[PDB]
């Protein structure tokens, strides 16, 4: 007989976002790397 | 494909008249000489993409004439394949829009996924794309035992696949510079234009069709309808991506709820009988002989249906006599609705802005048939 | 009480005069800007053969409807749309017709 | 890790022939890959598949050199594969000459013809009209 | 059930403003856009080499028209004209005649490929199962005459594909 | 001589290696045309590129329906094409009108406007069958350009 | 199977020899005529006549697999064997 | 306001080429079939035009 | 605060009360015995009684309107234009136009 | 290098978690030749007794009544609340 | 019982069959039809603009949106064309049909000031049917050719057309038009004897 069995476990994205911060967010940290690269560059 | 006669005052477009109908195949007069079962695959070939979202609007319109409710299982096939078209339609609505702009990668990223999508169509119906599958007698052929496990396996892998687009196209400075603030239409004038698809739904107006008017086993399936703030192309883009995200939930709930039983309509006076059944009994073979050559003998009158397309509305208007031939039917596809807006959408916008308008509205040139 | 389309009896004929006046001045524009094709003189003769077919004036409604139709098929070449000599060629040149005769049509094959 | 991948490539070249074997496969076919062979086919076609490899892995259906009289060595298309494409190449699971053979009918042709093209023995239309006869005799 | 799209300005003061200002002074989102394409390069290309590898198909597939016959010879088609009436393109032309020996069969049987939208109604409307759609693609021609199939002469050449047809029809009876 | 005959093979091989198309949309066929770009049935594996280049292009692939409005539009494009040119009719509409053969507005299958070299038969012309629009075309290039 | 014409072109399932004065013969000059090797008329007589014990027997191809509507054939006549409308299969007694 | 009622015979404005004057219409109700003994094709008028030349292609 | 459409994101109370009091005077010029005057008055006064009862309430704005308070005012803005068009061209009071030929059944 | 062990670290590093669910993703649980021959179930018909078409009307009630020549068409479409799964 | 569809909202929707009829013009109403929870009203051609201003921004009936503007061509009646204005309410969630009637060549009052979408569908009717519309801005041919004769839908002329065959003949650039030969359409005489339906047959 032709029938369907529900295999539900990981249904998918039910309004879910995988957009996560990676490799360290900026704010003040990447500016310290940026100006830090300049100060190490000039010296 | 499109003529698009431009009147450029200097740099900005003032009068954009889309001289469309360059693909008038003549579906209007040609169906008049065909029966209802014979005229079925014409409405597949109405739009380029929709196959189970198309014919769905036609088969339910024939069902409204015949006063026949399709079997419980067949309706669950109609949603499972109705949403997999809603997945398929919004692939082209994003990718060819990106192709018209100049984005090279995101087109190819979804087309490998799309070629895996047509594997579901192939295993369920002989044709690759245009499948004469959704019929006036509900659903023609049953799902094979192999497919139901593969639908879940695909949706499990689709989760990261849809996340690829939001980690690529939405967060871009280029897109938020380009698509933002092109033809901001939120006004009650848009109701008078009557787009109904993604223009009204994706900006301001809460109204849709799926929630207000159930067609095939709705309210039982959970929905999240995305509604934007501004009438620009970018809000119309994001709601489509959120529609793509809120479609797997419908597919997963369809996988959870599958009542085992009959596929075609129980009455053999409308649905053609099974091959093992027709070769033995007399009544079945006559009904098999008469449902072909002759149509159904439909009740006279006029029906109207509009099941929510990702592009807009397939407003089927069948006018019927006692005979098996439908004398004039008209499907007013979203093409005529969206191309009417271009007189307002282009005012005070550049040449490259017009390219963005056509894609986000998804003006498929097949829509202009009626 | 009744629709009149645009004009009543007499003024409809003056609209044809207005249509003939406008279309007579547009045949130099359909040669220099468009394409030479045939001739300026033969282009004006192409107008005369079109209006000789419409010798059956009987209603104001029929005349006015032909004027509105004439303000589109001949308005197409004023504000130039895509034709490129393949379209907007009213006179048949590719096919040779058989003359109306009892001896000529029976010899070739008709009715 | 990099040494293990390099050893797998060297073993792949040693599997299918060698210096002359792998070079013949690289020039004729798009990519050379080693796997289990089915072998049995009319006009010696290899059809070495069975490998897991990737998506839709009924891999490497190598065309026979001169199937009927075309000398397909430098140029060959999908004109080959006599009644085995439905199982070993596309849809079914079982191998056509190994597990499940097609049933004999004594009507189907033993030798499979090539693709109909601009060459002689090409398709042509005809009508079954007997025509209305005309009677004239002295 | 009412979702929303707009966030309505997430930036407020100092920490939430400067990081949003960072992706405009420098790029970062360009590097984030680079990241997704970088991972996409390293994963294996899903490509099929056409003359050697073949794309996945179904047991019931429509593409090539060929008329089947019984195991003990004998043309299976009956000339009902049933398949003619269902045909939405009106492609299939049929003239019927008695074969002078009682049996009622075919004389003219042209299914032109200039027409036909490969709908597979004639496959499903045939009571005798004569026309079964063979899974074939190998029929690209130079001329119209070479393309449109003649009165059974090129269709009974579909006997060369009948080894697949007899195997693929085993999914048709008791549907899939 | 033998040297001239082998040189003519190299000129034929130059086209047999690479063919750059101007693919006409205006069809449901156009999606199956876009499935050539799709990685599963790769066509950039050949010398074929989706850069189009309308003036430069060699082999125009007419996909699907040709109406009377688009009938003079496609003809003027074909005249602007370089002399080594081929036409691939893709889909049943482009062959002889699959549907809409008996319709008023559709030209009955390309050949009445523009001469067709290779016919692709299928409505949805499957990416399997569409690779006979390239490989069978490449096979058909013999030409026998003697003098 | 079928007898070859004096003109050249082979006859089909029905007696279809092209006339000497007919111009429609240029089509088969250069390219070959597609004529089927197996002729259906000779294959009817090739299949042996099966024997029936009972009065009325039902004909089938092979159940639901092979396409055949179930037709019952009367076998009261001694001379000329009874045959179904679909197959060329004959029945006796 | 403004009626301008004129009584005259009907004329063809949106008409094709010279073929209307030559072809003759036969507005006659279709007769019931000899084998089929049912009256449903009847009781409705049908305007079928006279058939011209037909030949095998 | 933020309105859905292009209508201004502001809630002007009593401005709705001005518009509904104005249209009642517009209806009482030419139609008096006509049903158009009879049916519109019993809906507008029903709404006016509920507006006067509850000031600046979200439940009061939801009373047979659905959306925002500005959207409800927009649903009554062109109602004054509909009433003015009914006064200029009036089919509500007279009935004299010709009946059609007896054929509508398909 | 073509070794999967080192490459899987790179694709996981460059934006988002990967590893599982590949681009090809047709390795395991892909059933060829579908299944062993199944039996399709019958609906509310097929089983004999009380299977009259008098009860199963289908196309019977279809005749349109001609009507006449404050009331609403329906109770007004009340707006639905925001989604519990995601607010924005 | 399994297989048919059930109706309950018919009586609630039938109230509009009284409501719009109680406005009572001979200028508007004429005949009201209601079946399977859908309303069909056929309105005299002289009033179309004042009819469509009603049901728009009206407190009881708020439609605002026009989805379809279909036209029915029928040769049985003296009034040949039955233009159907299909309206859809988004506030009340209901559909209504505003039918009209026009003969061979008479202008109807076009709904350009009422609806901004109407003009595109209005051009479509003038192409397919040839029904001219008064007070219309820029009436152009969209679906038809720029040199097309007659009107593409009209049941007067055949399915194949008249200028169907287009050659690239002896003239270098000019595409031929006036040739009228085509492959024959097999018009199957399919119409089943015996009337299948009661409550539809009319006495002569
Ligand atoms: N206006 C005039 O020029 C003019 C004036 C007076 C009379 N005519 C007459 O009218 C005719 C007009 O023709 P044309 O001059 O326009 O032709 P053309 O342009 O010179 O072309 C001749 C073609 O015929 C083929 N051909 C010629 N001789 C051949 C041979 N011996 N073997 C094989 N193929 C051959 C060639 O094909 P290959 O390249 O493949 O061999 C070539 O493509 C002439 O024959 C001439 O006598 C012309
Ligand atoms: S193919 Fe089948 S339906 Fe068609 S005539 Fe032959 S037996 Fe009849
Ligand atoms: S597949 Fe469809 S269109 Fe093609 S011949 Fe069969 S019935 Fe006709
Ligand atoms: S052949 Fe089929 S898919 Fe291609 S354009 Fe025609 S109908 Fe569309
Ligand atoms: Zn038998």
């Amino acid at each position: 007989v032709k029938q369907d069995m529900p295999p539900v476990g990981g249904y998918g994205p039910i309004d879910y976002k995988r957009n996560l911060p990676r490799r360290g967010l900026s704010g003040y940290s990447m500016f310290a790397v940026g100006i830090g690269a300049l100060l190490f560059g000039y010296w | 494909v499109l003529r698009l006669v431009m009147e450029l005052s200097g740099e900005m477009v003032r009068k954009c008249d889309p001289h469309i109908g360059l693909l008038h195949r003549g579906t209007e007069k040609l169906i008049e000489y065909k029966t209802y079962l014979q005229a079925l695959p014409y409405f597949d070939r109405l739009d380029y993409v929709s196959m189970m979202c198309n014919e769905q609007a036609y088969s339910l319109a024939v069902e409204k004439l015949l006063n026949i409710r399709p079997p419980p299982r067949a309706q669950w096939i109609r949603v499972l394949f109705g949403e997999i078209t809603r997945l398929l339609n919004h692939i082209m609505a994003v990718t060819t829009h990106a192709l018209d702009i100049g984005a090279m990668t995101p087109f190819f990223w979804m087309f490998e996924e799309r070629e895996k999508m047509f594997e579901f169509y192939e295993r369920v119906s002989g044709a690759r794309m245009h499948a004469a599958y959704v019929r006036p007698g509900g659903v023609h052929q049953d799902l094979p035992l192999g497919l139901m496990d593969d639908i879940y396996e695909f949706s499990k892998n689709f989760s990261l696949r849809i996340d690829e687009l939001e980690e690529m196209l939405t967060n871009n400075r280029i897109w938020r510079n380009r698509t933002v603030d092109i033809g901001i239409v939120t006004a009650e004038d848009a109701l008078n234009y009557g787009f109904s698809g993604v223009m009204l739904r994706g900006s301001g107006i809460q109204w849709d069709l799926r929630k207000t008017q159930p067609y095939d086993v709705y309210d039982q399936v959970e929905f999240d309808v995305p509604i934007g703030s501004r009438g620009d192309c970018y809000d119309r883009y994001l709601c489509r991506v959120e529609e793509m995200r809120q479609s797997i939930r419908i597919i997963s709930q369809c996988l959870n709820k599958m009542p085992p039983g009959e596929i075609k309509v129980d009455d053999a006076k409308v649905s053609p009988p099974k091959r093992a059944e027709m070769k033995t009994s007399m009544e079945s073979l006559i009904h098999h002989f008469k449902l072909y050559t002759e149509g159904y003998q439909v009740p006279p009158g006029a029906t109207y249906t509009a099941i929510e397309a990702p592009k807009g509305e397939f407003g089927v208007y069948l006018v019927s006599d006692g005979s098996s031939r439908p004398y004039r039917c008209k499907i007013k596809a979203p093409g005529f609705a969206h191309l009417a807006g271009l007189d307002k959408m282009s005012k005070g916008h550049m040449l490259a802005d017009v390219v963005a308008i056509i894609g986000t509205q998804d003006i498929v040139f097949g829509e202009v048939d009626r | 009480v009744k629709p009149i389309f645009s004009r009543d009896m007499n003024e409809a004929k003056r609209r044809v005069r207005e249509l003939y006046r406008a279309w007579y001045r547009e045949v130099p524009n359909t040669v220099h800007l468009f394409q030479l094709d045939i001739s300026v003189k033969q282009g004006r003769d192409k107008v005369r053969e079109m209006f000789k077919k419409n010798a059956h004036i009987t209603d104001p409604r029929v005349v006015d409807l032909l004027v509105i139709k004439g303000k589109m098929e001949l308005e197409e070449t004023i504000k130039v749309w895509k034709q490129r000599t393949h379209v907007m060629r009213f006179f048949h040149e590719t096919e040779a017709p058989r003359p109306k005769d009892f001896l000529s049509k029976f010899y070739v094959g008709h009715d | 890790e990099l040494l293990q991948v390099l050893k797998r490539g060297l073993q792949q070249v040693s599997g299918h022939g060698g210096l002359r074997g792998y070079l013949r496969v690289l020039f004729r076919a798009n990519d050379v890959r080693v796997g289990t062979l089915v072998g049995e086919d009319k006009y010696g076609n290899k059809y070495y598949e069975d490998n897991k490899q990737f998506f839709g892995r009924h891999r490497w259906v190598i065309y026979t050199t001169e199937m009927n009289g075309k000398n397909t060595f430098w140029d060959v298309d999908g004109s080959m594969v006599p009644p085995e494409w439905h199982r070993w190449l596309h849809c079914m699971t079982d191998d056509p000459p190994t597990v499940k053979p097609p049933t004999a009918r004594k009507f189907i042709w033993t030798n499979h013809k090539f693709n109909l093209s601009g060459t002689p023995q090409q398709y042509v239309p005809y009508s079954t009209t007997r025509k209305k006869i005309q009677e004239w005799v002295p | 059930t009412y979702k929303y799209v707009n966030l309505r300005e997430p930036s407020m003061d100092m920490k939430s403003v400067t990081d949003r200002a960072a992706q405009t002074l420098l790029w970062t989102e360009l590097i984030r856009g680079l990241g997704m394409t970088l991972s996409y390069l390293f994963r294996e290309p899903a490509t099929i080499n056409y003359p050697f590898e073949k794309g996945p198909l179904s047991p019931r597939f429509r593409g090539e028209h060929a008329l089947r016959r019984y195991p003990s010879g004998e043309e299976r088609c009956i000339a009902c004209k049933l398949c003619e009436a269902v045909c939405p393109a009106q492609a299939i032309t049929i003239e019927a005649e008695p074969r002078a020996d009682g049996s009622r069969r075919t004389t003219r049987y042209d299914i032109d490929m200039t027409k036909c939208i490969y709908c597979g109604f004639c496959q499903e409307a045939c009571p005798v199962d004569a026309i079964v759609e063979g899974p074939n693609f190998e029929f690209s021609t130079e001329t119209h005459e070479e393309l449109l199939y003649n009165k059974e002469k090129l269709l009974n050449n579909g006997d060369k594909w009948e080894a697949e047809i007899a195997a693929n029809i085993q999914a048709d009876y008791l549907y899939r | 001589e033998y040297v001239v005959a082998k040189l003519d093979d190299l000129i034929n091989w130059a086209r047999r290696s690479s063919l750059w198309p101007m693919t006409f949309g205006l069809a449901c066929c156009a999606v199956e045309m876009m499935h050539m770009a799709a990685p599963r049935y790769d066509m950039d594996r050949f010398g074929v590129v989706f850069r189009a280049s309308p003036r430069q292009s060699d082999v125009m692939i007419v996909a699907g329906t040709l109406t009377n409005k688009m009938a003079p539009a496609l003809r003027k494009v074909y005249d602007q094409m370089p002399e080594p040119r081929y036409v691939v009719s893709m889909g049943s509409c482009a062959n002889g009108g699959g549907y809409y053969h008996y319709s008023y507005s559709v030209v009955r299958g390309c050949d009445r406007i523009v001469p067709v070299d290779i016919y692709v038969p299928g409505c949805p012309p499957t990416a399997e069958a569409l690779l006979y629009g390239i490989l069978q075309l490449q096979k058909k290039i013999k030409r026998e350009k003697r003098l | 199977g079928v007898r070859t014409s004096p003109t050249g072109e082979k006859v089909t399932h029905t007696g279809q020899v092209y006339d000497d004065g007919d111009y429609r013969k240029v089509r088969f000059v250069g390219r070959q005529k597609e004529v089927n090797e197996n002729f259906a008329i000779d294959l009817i007589a090739e299949q042996p006549v099966s024997q029936v014990g009972s009065r009325v027997i039902s004909c089938d191809g092979g159940g639901g697999a092979l396409g055949h509507p179930r037709v019952y054939i009367n076998l009261d006549k001694e001379t000329k064997t009874g045959t179904c409308g679909y197959c060329g299969l004959q029945f006796r007694q | 306001i403004t009626v301008d009622e004129k009584l005259d015979i009907t004329t063809i404005t949106g008409v094709p080429e010279e073929h209307i004057k030559t072809r003759k219409a036969r507005i006659f109700v279709p007769a019931r079939n000899n084998m089929q003994s049912g009256v449903n094709n009847t009781k409705k008028w049908k305007m079928e035009f006279d058939t011209r030349e037909r030949w095998e292609n | 605060t933020g309105l859905v459409g292009l209508a201004v994101c502001e809630t002007p109370h009593e401005r709705l009360k001005i518009l509904y009091t104005k249209i009642l005077d517009v209806l009482g010029h030419i139609p008096k015995n006509a049903a158009y005057r009879k049916y519109t008055e019993q809906i507008t006064n029903e709404k006016l009684s509920m507006v006067k009862a509850e000031p600046d309430v979200k439940k009061l704005e939801e009373r047979l309107q659905g959306g925002q308070i500005e959207e409800v005012i927009l649903q009554a803005e062109n109602e004054l234009s509909l009433a003015r068009k009914m006064i200029q061209w009036k089919p509500w009071e007279p009935l004299v136009e010709e009946p059609p030929a007896s054929q509508w059944k398909w | 290098a073509s070794a999967t062990r080192f490459i899987q670290w790179l694709r996981n590093w460059a934006s988002g978690r990967d590893l599982q669910a590949k681009l090809q993703l047709r390795y395991q649980e892909i059933s060829k030749r579908t299944q062993p021959p199944p039996k399709l179930p019958v609906g509310p018909s097929h089983k004999l007794s009380n299977n009259y078409y008098c009860t199963r009307d289908g196309r019977r009630e279809a005749m349109p009544p001609s009507i006449v020549m404050a009331v609403s068409p329906a109770p007004p479409i009340k707006r639905w609340e925001l989604s519990q799964d995601e607010p924005y | 019982t399994v297989r048919p569809r059930n109706d309950v909202a018919h009586k609630q929707l039938s109230a509009f069959g009284e409501y719009v009829a109680e406005i009572l013009p001979k200028y508007v109403q004429q005949v009201q039809v209601s079946c399977f929870n859908e309303l069909e009203i056929c309105i005299h051609p002289d009033g179309v603009i004042p009819v469509l201003t009603f049901l728009r921004d009206h407190s009881n009936a708020q439609f605002k949106s026009l989805a379809d503007l279909t036209a029915v061509d029928i040769p049985t009646r003296q009034n040949r064309f039955e233009i159907v204005y299909n309206l859809l309410s988004l506030r009340f969630n209901s559909r209504i049909r505003v039918k009209t009637y026009t003969d061979e060549l008479t202008p109807i009052e076009s709904s350009v000031p009422v609806y901004k979408a109407a003009n595109w569908y209005e051009r479509e009717i003038w192409d397919m049917f040839g029904v001219f519309f008064a007070n219309h801005p820029d009436l152009r041919r969209i679906l038809t050719d720029y040199g097309f004769e007659g009107h593409p839908f009209r049941k007067d002329f055949p399915l194949s057309g008249y200028v169907e065959l287009r050659y690239d003949d002896e003239v270098k650039r000019v595409v031929a038009e006036p040739v009228e030969l085509a492959q024959e359409f097999r018009k199957f005489d399919l119409n089943s004897p015996w009337e299948a339906f009661p409550a539809y047959r009319q006495p002569p």
